[PDB]
């Protein structure tokens, strides 16, 4: 927020990040907020103590604003960012079936060429990502891996694809592809992830090669030290059958 | 579950950044930036300047600034 | 040195240590039960209970105490020549 007071008021982007920020504090008052900022966002598309104190008055003026729904649903979606923000602030603060409607209605404008684009905008592949990590919450994972192959086949550096396929993998029981493919992410991560590597370091003891899973584990923590439930569950019992 | 990394302090990445002050009050309004593209980055202490050591501390932050590029050895 | 084997013993599960002392000539085994201390004149090997299988082994230079290095970080003098343990 600090940074996002830098932004012009009258940019969109400050207008979707000051949401962005919002909702990120996870907090249910912010994620409301956040929600009315997001459908301000797109009606309006489709027609050092002082430091601290900016800080609050932006709050209290996001509150204020903060005092449309079918709006979002019948509206052309013109405006992706602040679809595809809503649609996690619904994600976020309960609402599954709203943030599927919304996000479905987001990517039925091209569901591809979209993906294939060179561009800096990467919002439609983060609208991937979320229907990856929403349907994977379904019970249901073949569309799931359609989307991450869709994505991969466009984006081969997709690292939390990876991973989101590795999962399913894991789900499978497949597991010499999903550490095929996990070397693949830990490759493109540079060995600077605490989860990927986390599960790396799982495949890794269930797979029997500790010296591995250790040296996963030593990278996860001198990089990310803080990560929880690392060595109590893949350091210990890589120490006890190192020499089984 | 969840985990966030520890990234560097604002001021971490600069020291003499105290703009990120002041610009936070004037654009409660609306954007000046093409106002803002001419303050300088660093900021004069209170320090005192001796002549052959000062001309001596450029010289040789210039030599470093040339071989930290010819570190690399491309010509 | 040539081959021979010289007596070929079992351990309950599995074994993970040998330390000859540089004095004498019997050696300890660090397995998973317990440390054995096997001897060229004595076959018979006592056994005891350990928490769980132990690391490393090293004896001292001149014979006077076996350390035992241990994952969890135990690491006991236990001594034939005196019982006391640090």
């Amino acid at each position: 927020e600090q940074l996002l007071l830098l932004l012009p008021v009258h940019s969109e982007e400050r207008r979707i990040l000051q949401a962005y920020c919002t909702m990120a504090t996870r907090r249910p008052e912010e994620l409301e907020t956040a929600l009315h900022l997001f459908l301000e966002c797109i009606v309006a598309a489709e027609t050092d103590d002082e430091d601290l104190q900016l800080l609050a008055s932006m709050h209290e003026a996001a509150a204020e604003l903060a005092q449309t729904l079918a709006f979002a649903l019948q509206c052309k979606v013109i405006h992706p960012e602040a679809f595809l923000g809503l649609a996690i602030c619904l994600f976020i603060s309960g609402q599954e079936t709203a943030a599927r409607n919304v996000l479905a209605r987001l990517l039925e404008s091209k569901d591809p060429i979209a993906i294939l684009t060179c561009s800096e905008d990467d919002t439609i592949e983060r609208a991937m990502l979320f229907e990856a990590y929403m349907d994977t919450q379904e019970g249901r994972l073949k569309d799931a891996r359609f989307v991450l192959q869709q994505v991969l086949s466009a984006n081969e550096g997709c690292s939390s694809a990876w991973n989101e396929l590795g999962l399913i993998y894991e789900r499978n029981q497949k597991h010499k592809n999903a550490s095929q493919c996990y070397q693949k992410a830990w490759k493109l991560v540079q060995e600077a992830d605490p989860d990927v590597g986390y599960k790396l370091g799982f495949n890794y003891l269930r797979g029997g090669q500790p010296v591995k899973a250790i040296d996963v584990c030593k990278r996860v923590l001198t990089h990310h030290a803080t990560y929880p439930r690392i060595e109590a569950d893949i350091m210990d019992a890589a120490y006890s059958m190192l020499r089984p | 579950a969840g985990f966030q990394a520890a990234l560097p302090r604002l001021n971490e990445l600069d020291v003499a950044n105290s703009w990120d002050k002041l610009l936070r009050m004037m654009r409660s309004e609306y954007d000046m930036s093409c106002l803002t593209s001419c303050l300088a980055r660093e900021l004069d202490e209170d320090v005192a300047w001796n002549p052959e050591m000062l001309l001596v501390q450029l010289t040789s932050d210039m030599l470093d600034a040339a071989e930290l590029q010819k570190d690399s050895g491309e010509a | 040195s040539q081959g021979e084997g010289i007596v070929k013993y079992q351990h309950t599960e599995a074994i993970q240590a040998l330390a000859h002392n540089p004095t004498s000539s019997q050696l300890a085994s660090v397995s998973s039960v317990d440390w054995g201390i096997w001897s060229p004149e004595q076959p018979k090997v006592s056994k005891y209970s350990l928490p769980s299988k132990g690391l490393c082994a090293a004896w001292t230079p001149n014979g006077k105490t076996l350390a035992i290095g241990m994952l969890d970080g135990t690491v006991m003098m236990l001594s034939k020549t005196s019982e006391e343990k640090v």
